[PDB]
């Protein structure tokens, strides 16, 4: 459902963002935060969809999905417009409503988001998880109206998949390549790039990693290849924030640092 | 959540019953919700729009596909989502559109009641266009799921005058089956193409004779008084004719309810014939080239649209009215 109309679509029309624009909007949450915690704390959010997603036994686009959601929520609203704690199992509802995999139950939905939280990140989250189905359909509200609407999300998934079917090194490379995808939904480059450039981007990594010469196969592209280069470098500078970072250690202050919602007047 | 955030975005938030005039203008009421015949409150505009609320409180998954599909959809015969109103206070969803003072369900029943007491190509302007519209989203690997006249909308007079508008993307999935493919019928596990195509057939005949072809009396995924009435006017499909009959869930229940012998002078030619449609008409082949029992023998949009009966005089039109005085009344309200 709506496959080649990328050229044509909300995501490149309205979710293809200006690096600048972007940045610009975020000096309200680097009063707080430093450029590198806020990463940090973009990496953690993403690890939570992802942590929750997999609870939930949902599908890798339903969590690349949810995952864009978040991002996009948060690339034009401040941290403490809404609770990312909240925000997080509300965009992986949604993205399940619209990749048409169901709707997660009250219980089911309230519970993977108690548990993912108590059991695999306990380090950032001392409490229990706070919220119930009423605050997590109210933040559906507000997450889809913020969005003008824009739920048709494209990821780099379905163009590598072309890609290194193409080349015939699947069984080769898929694998690393499939996960290098994955990797870079800890960056923004989902933000500022067409799926399909990130896919080759990561299809590059990934045969520079096993040794695989795909010289002449990328030189018969007709792509900018200085765009590719951008991503490669974005890629190559997570791997080195991944070495020297240690969420375990680190996110229980990131979060702390982070601005908090002005509560109503009393 | 952040006070300043919220009392700015509840400021900005439009609302829908501040924004339009439609109670009591109700024109229709289904599973999809309600839909009314509004009018601006600004006044800057005289213009009629459809404004649709969404069966339910939340985003149904059937809410969701509507918005996330219309969202992305641009073709000229597909209806054009305008607007989004999210109604905090009540969880309700309203959807703003153009409005088609007009759709094949109200035509199709004046023509009917008429007989009881259609210029040049009107009929072939309205196929022409479902199904370049059908093909789009085709294209755009979208199924309707559900085509059927109602949703079939037609524009009024206005700067889109006699346009074929395609209406609800939210038959989202995980009494009257009339348009149902026969293969549905027979516990088929998924929506296709061909789905959608069956449809389209179902309404070419009912436009080229006014009565429903597949007319059948009033949960289980097998119907049988439909069957029997879609082999009444098909005919009972040989061995040959849809060889993968024998893989259908519901095949051996069809089997032990029906016999070939009962449906034997059952033929689509002698149905349209009896309704004055000459089987050696270029509309006659299309129109059995889309009423295909087996769905992979069926023809698909742009097959259609390529086929010599839009060539055939007289040629398609943009206006299905082609500038002829609308006798349609326009659309009556409801009371709720
Ligand atoms: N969604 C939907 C839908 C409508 C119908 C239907 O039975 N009908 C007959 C009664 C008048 C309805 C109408 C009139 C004008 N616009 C729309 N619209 C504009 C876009 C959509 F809201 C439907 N509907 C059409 C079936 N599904």
């Amino acid at each position: 459902a709506m496959a080649g109309n990328f050229w044509q679509s909300s995501h490149y029309l309205q979710w293809i963002l200006d690096k600048q624009d972007l940045l610009k909007e975020r000096q309200k949450d680097l009063k707080f935060l430093s450029e590198e915690e806020y990463w940090k704390l973009q990496i953690f959010f993403t690890n939570v969809i992802q942590a929750l997603g997999e609870h939930l036994k949902l599908r890798q686009q339903v969590i690349a999905t949810a995952t864009v959601y978040f991002k996009r929520f948060y690339a034009r609203y401040s941290l403490k417009s809404i609770d990312p704690v909240l925000m997080a199992p509300t965009c992986v509802f949604l993205a399940s409503k619209v990749e048409e995999f169901g709707v997660v139950s009250n219980t089911r939905l309230i519970a993977a988001a108690t548990s993912v939280l108590k059991t695999r990140f306990s380090y950032a989250f001392p409490k229990e998880f706070p919220y119930r189905m009423n605050h997590i359909l109210e933040c559906e509200f507000y997450l889809l109206e913020l969005m003008d609407c824009c739920l048709i999300v494209y990821h780099p998934y379905r163009p590598l998949l072309q890609y290194v079917q193409d080349m015939g090194q699947e069984d080769m490379l898929l694998p690393l390549a499939w996960r290098i995808v994955n990797d870079t939904y800890r960056t923004d480059l989902c933000l500022l790039y067409p799926p399909f450039m990130i896919a080759l981007a990561c299809l590059h990594v990934a045969c520079v990693v096993q040794q695989k010469d795909a010289r002449q196969w990328f030189a018969e592209l007709s792509v900018d290849m200085e765009k590719i280069l951008e991503i490669i470098r974005v890629i190559l500078k997570l791997y080195e924030q991944w070495k020297n970072f240690d969420e375990r250690k680190e996110m229980a202050t990131i979060l702390s640092k982070m601005p908090k919602p002005k509560p109503p007047p009393n | 959540m952040d006070y300043d955030f919220k009392v700015k975005l509840s400021s900005e938030r439009e609302r829908v019953e501040d924004l339009f005039e439609y109670e009591g203008c109700k024109v229709g009421r289904g599973t999809y919700g309600h839909v009314y015949k509004a009018k601006r409150k600004d006044g800057k505009d005289d213009k009629d729009y459809a404004l649709k609320q969404i069966e339910g409180t939340g985003i149904s998954m059937s809410a969701c596909r509507e918005i996330a599909l219309l969202r992305e959809l641009k073709h000229p015969n597909v209806i054009s989502l305008q607007k989004v109103f999210l109604s905090h206070a009540d969880r309700k969803v309203w959807l703003l559109f153009d409005y088609a003072e007009h759709d094949l369900w109200h035509i199709i029943k004046f023509h009917r009641a008429s007989k009881a007491n259609l210029p040049r190509g009107m009929v072939k302007s309205l196929l022409y266009q479902i199904l370049d519209g059908i093909h789009y989203l085709h294209a755009n690997w979208v199924l309707h799921r559900d085509l059927k006249p109602a949703n079939i909308l037609v524009m009024g007079e206005g700067p889109e005058r006699g346009r074929v508008k395609i209406a609800d993307m939210g038959f989202a999935r995980l009494v009257t089956f009339w348009y149902r493919a026969p293969e549905l019928l027979l516990g088929a596990r998924h929506y296709t193409k061909a789905i959608d195509i069956w449809a389209i057939g179902c309404i070419f005949a009912e436009l080229l004779t006014s009565e429903p072809i597949f007319h059948c009396r009033q949960s289980n995924p097998y119907h049988h008084d439909q069957l029997d009435r879609i082999f009444n006017v098909m005919g009972f499909p040989a061995d040959k004719d849809w060889e993968d009959i024998k893989k259908m869930p519901e095949h051996s229940t069809l089997m032990k309810d029906f016999r070939r012998n009962t449906y034997t002078n059952c033929s689509l030619i002698k149905y349209m014939e009896k309704h004055k449609v000459k089987p050696d008409s270029k509309a006659f082949h299309l129109l059995q080239k889309l009423l295909t029992m087996d769905p992979i023998k069926r023809i698909t949009s742009e097959q259609a649209m390529q086929d010599p009966y839009f060539l055939e005089d007289p040629l398609p039109t943009s206006d299905v009215f082609a500038g002829c005085q609308i006798p349609y009344p326009k659309r009556e309200f409801l009371t709720e």
